[PDB]
RNA sequence: GCACCUCGAUGUCGGCUCGUCGCAUCCUGGGGCUGUAGUCGGUCCCAAGGGUUGGGCUGUUCGCCCAUUAAAGCGGCACGCGAGCUGGGUUCAGAACGUCGUGAGACAGUUCGGUCCCUAUCCGUCGCGGGCGUUGGAAAUUUGAGAGGAGCUGUCCUUAGUACGAGAGGACCGGGAUGGACUUACCGCUGGUGUACCAGUUGUUCUGCCAAGGGCAUUGCUGGGUAGCUAUGUAGGGAAGGGAUAAACGCUGAAAGCAUCUAAGUGUGAAGCCCACCUCAAGAUGAGAUUUCCCAUUUCUUUAAGAAAGUAAGACCCCUGAGAGAUGAUCAGGUAGAUAGGUUGGAAGUGGAAGGCUAGUGAUAGUUGGAGCGGACCAAUACUAAUCGGUCGAGGACUUAAC
RNA sequence: CUCGUUAAGGAACUCGGCAAAAUGACCCCGUAACUUCGGGAGAAGGGGUGCUGACUUCGGUCAGCCGCAGUGAAUAGGCCC
């Protein structure tokens, strides 16, 4: 249905009408452009291809310019597909701007979490330590690997490894304010990801 | 900002020495990590040498090494210049009208006993 | 930074008098007791101020009935109505955390004209 | 922990297939022709970027 | 935050001075208590004479903690002490006098007989 | 009970860390009977999705006690887990008590003390790359065969002091609010840290002296604190639904003129099952789909899916890096340039610089002046360094059919 | 592995406060039961400490000044039943 792509700027505060303080996250989204329309006769399902964030032109190649030429735009940096939206009602060239949402509008928000590197079982999985005194030599370790009988370790025995960097969505957040001349949405709470990272905002699945 | 294999006071000693060299010599051979950290420190000294006043002089004198000479000078005496005196009489007036960027690095070769990549860092 | 300051600019208060940690202050808070609106007053010494923007706060220390009380406020809430400077103090630092372990006469701050 | 069986010639050599050397970007000097590492000074003649550098 | 084996002063006229916390009623593994929360405790130090004698198991409500409370408008309050008031199983003080100042959260939790006798209500 | 197994070695119990499976079910869900008025209960049937607490005393399981909870289940896994921890206990050498023995000594009697080694080859488990394949060479967007996560539950308010009942007492079925434990992100707030940030102060030594500073003493010590990483901080979540079923309950109905849920026909029905929500996924050798980009030299073994050479679209080596990181990979850039350093303004932070002046016998104070300084943060600016270059990379098989 | 700091709580840890943290110098005041009359005893528990000037009988005392902190670093008993 409704849905837009933008970038993450940062967090701030705001007072409401009644005079309550509320933490917020600024998202900036210049106008998105519809590049392609997928149908059942051609593709086998129904969707919409959207682009965001204009790109300098030494940085693209000839196949990309050909794909962006039928829509009369500059080459884009981020291209996603938006599903479950009554097609009609849409055509290549159209611009989706932030006034698609209004204040209220419980929404879903997705991103890619920050990266953290190679991490141990205690930080990565919330596992608890061993004792720090009393003759102990077992501080920061992942536990026993299993029982003796099967002569092997089972799967989903959790260990150390690379942490972060996965996609995550958070459900049922509120739009606090929409500003049109600046292409800005204010969302109540915190979102996943670092600064300048891609963010997607859709109307909520659980309604 | 690059720990360089040293503790906190040995890093400071080593940088204070390598930037007082290159004030005295104007061209030096070193490894590649040290040269980057040093480009930063030396240009911070030159923009105090261009400021000129007493407060700037005493700010620099916390960082430039003291009992070192830099002499190509004799009218008729043994008249010594002090490597802080050179900073304030010679190198500041040289770069008067240039904005930042008073140095440059070139890459040469790995050292024989080490394979450490070496580098020349000079002024103009 | 400048995209955030622009959005939050139109919500900063302009009637805020100048004060430092060390000065004494009367805050004119607002309380809601059921449907009634009413105003309290909270008099004490400013001991903290940590800042930059709409996110600025300060805190005030008081001794009520033999127990010490601290109350932190944002600088720009509309739920305060008045900040009045009563005295000026002579102080040598920014965080007066050493006041929270003294009592009576040892916790005295000298005055100063400004 | 101790090796329970010796390793044969085929498995040793299959381990050792990612254990080689590389000789990366080598170009020809613009001033004197001979080969040299890119973004480095030319060791044969001391010229980098069309000028003389290891001289006074 | 107040947990098992924390010690509280008594802000009451009941004959108790110090109290040791035994449980943090409400839940099944809950850790900490706050301002307006009910507790089970031991009397550790009494006063010579008094309705309440030392060694007794009794209930009390927390006012006045060090790590204090937070209000909806963005403001905070903190005290220099931890204190409690011994309670009579339908929220009435077993004494007749509260000492010292009291947090305003005791209204929302409906200890209205206690908010009548406190000297100051912050 | 037996003595097949292991004596050129298969390390005991409780606790810790990490769990997994059965169901003879401890709670929560659905039911039939009651010596079921209501509120609570007894017992039997279906059900393994999730849940199942902190202390005191003992080396202790076991057990008793205290305070809570919806509840404080019972078993298997070498009575799970010592090349993962502990070594309190049992079972080495010392010493003592009761007791037995002429004695040396002895006791599932007791007491105080008492050495636990290992640099991971193979399979396995968690993460991360290179090679080739997917039948011209490439840049992007994707469907979903499969798979994994998640799955708990309390109190109040209303219906209503209504049904029920002499009274005491007190509902089903609905609607609304707010919690506990657990968990996914994040640094605006409250705090933690913050060894190239600011200030105060002791001893001694150096910059020739005074003033002003540097070195060392755990960062010498003490008071604050930016970015980054963080919880005890802040936001969210387990929402509502559909389908086929278990116990149970039918509707219509004969065999067997009646009766009967069943044989033919036809329904209802659970926290369970398949979807619904989140994440991974075409090496799914059954290797899928859509949009865009690029189009022919030389000798012949013989003309063949032939070899070799230069190229297109595109890619890489090499260099500046960080929102990324063990390395490699990923992402932002390479003068068609803000990629990193420097410079010029700013900010957080500290809290009033140096040099002079004025008032003091002095220690010091006031003033010039919210001063000076300022890692990582914010804008602008080609001043230095991303120079010059090289490498790889298509020419698209055959059969049948319809057009 | 060896070090430094930590909100709120403060032995809830474990066979056992193991290991850490806390006390620590000099001057002054004070100090129980018990006892072989020597002890117990540094019992316990409290106060002072920098810098300038004046007087200093002598040893110190008064007036003033500065900081969160004056044995401003390093070195040095935890105690009780
Ligand atoms: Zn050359």
């Amino acid at each position: 249905t409704k849905g837009i792509l933008g970038k993450k700027v940062g967090m701030t505060q705001i007072f409401t009408e009644s005079g309550e303080l509320i933490p917020v996250t600024v998202v900036e989204a210049t106008p998105n452009v519809v590049l392609q329309v997928k149908t059942v006769e051609t593709d086998g399902y129904e969707a919409i291809q959207v682009g965001y964030q204009d790109k300098r032109e030494v940085l693209s190649n000839k196949p990309a310019k050909g794909h962006v030429a039928k829509a009369n735009t500059a080459p884009k940096r981020f291209i996603k597909e938006f599903k479950n939206v009554e097609l009609g009602e849409y055509e290549v060239g159209k611009e989706i701007k932030v006034d698609v949402f209004q204040a209220g509008d419980v929404v879903d928000v997705t991103g890619t979490t920050k990266g953290k590197g190679f991490q141990g079982a205690i930080k990565r999985h919330g596992q608890s330590r061993g004792p720090m005194s009393h003759g102990s030599r077992y501080h920061r370790r992942p536990g026993s690997m299993g029982p003796v009988a099967p002569n092997r370790v089972f799967k989903n025995k959790r260990l150390a490894g690379r942490m972060g960097g996965d996609r995550v969505t958070i459900q049922n957040l509120e739009v606090v304010k929409v500003d049109v001349e600046r292409n800005v949405i204010l969302i109540k709470g915190n979102i996943p990801g670092a600064k300048k990272s891609l963010i997607t905002i859709k109307s909520a699945v659980k309604a | 900002y690059r720990k360089l294999g040293r503790t906190s006071s040995q890093r400071k000693a080593m940088l204070r020495d390598i930037t007082t060299d290159l004030i005295i010599n104007e061209r030096i051979v070193t490894t590649e990590a040290r040269a980057k950290e040093v480009r930063s420190t030396v240009e911070k000294m030159i923009t105090l040498g261009k400021r000129g006043d007493l407060h700037a002089r005493r700010q620099a004198a916390t960082f430039v090494r003291n009992e070192v000479a830099s002499v190509r000078e004799e009218d008729e005496s043994i008249v010594v210049e002090s490597a802080l005196q050179k900073l304030f009489n010679d190198l500041g007036p040289r770069f008067a009208e240039r904005q930042g960027g008073y140095t440059r690095i070139l890459k040469t070769e790995p050292r024989r006993g080490d394979a450490a990549p070496m580098v020349v860092i000079e002024f103009v | 930074n400048p995209l955030i300051q622009e959005l939050t600019q139109e919500q900063l208060r302009t009637d805020i008098p100048a004060f430092r940690p060390g000065d004494t202050v009367r805050v004119h808070a607002k309380v809601v007791e059921g449907t009634r609106e009413r105003i309290q007053l909270f008099e004490g010494v400013v001991i903290k101020r940590r800042g930059a923007g709409i996110s600025e706060t300060y805190t005030v220390r008081k001794v009520s009935n033999g127990v010490g009380v601290e109350r932190t406020f944002p600088l720009h809430t509309p739920r305060v109505a008045q900040i009045e400077v009563v005295r000026y103090g002579k102080v040598r630092r920014a965080k007066l955390y050493y006041l929270r372990a003294l009592h009576g006469k040892a916790a005295r701050i000298k005055e100063i004209r400004r | 922990a101790v090796p329970a069986r010796r390793t044969s010639k085929a498995k040793k050599a299959k381990r050792r297939t990612h254990y080689k050397l590389t000789i990366k970007g080598l170009n020809a000097c613009s001033n004197c022709g001979e080969m040299k590492k890119s973004h480095h000074v030319c060791p044969a003649c001391g010229h980098y970027d069309g000028k003389d550098v290891m001289s006074k | 935050m107040i947990q098992q084996e924390s010690r509280l002063r008594v802000a009451d006229n009941s004959g108790a001075r110090e109290i040791l916390t035994i449980k943090v009623l409400g839940g099944s593994g809950r850790k900490t208590a706050n301002i307006g929360d009910v507790i089970v405790a031991t009397v550790k130090q009494a006063t010579p004479g008094g309705v309440v004698k030392k060694g007794e198991v009794v209930k009390a409500v927390i006012v006045r903690t060090k790590s204090g409370a937070r209000r909806a408008d963005g403001s905070y309050i903190k005290f220099d002490e931890n204190a409690a008031v011994i309670i009579r199983d339908d929220k009435s003080p077993r004494g007749t006098r509260i000492f010292g100042p009291v947090a305003r959260e005791l209204r929302e939790n409906n200890f209205m007989k206690i908010v009548s006798l406190a000297p100051e209500v912050l």
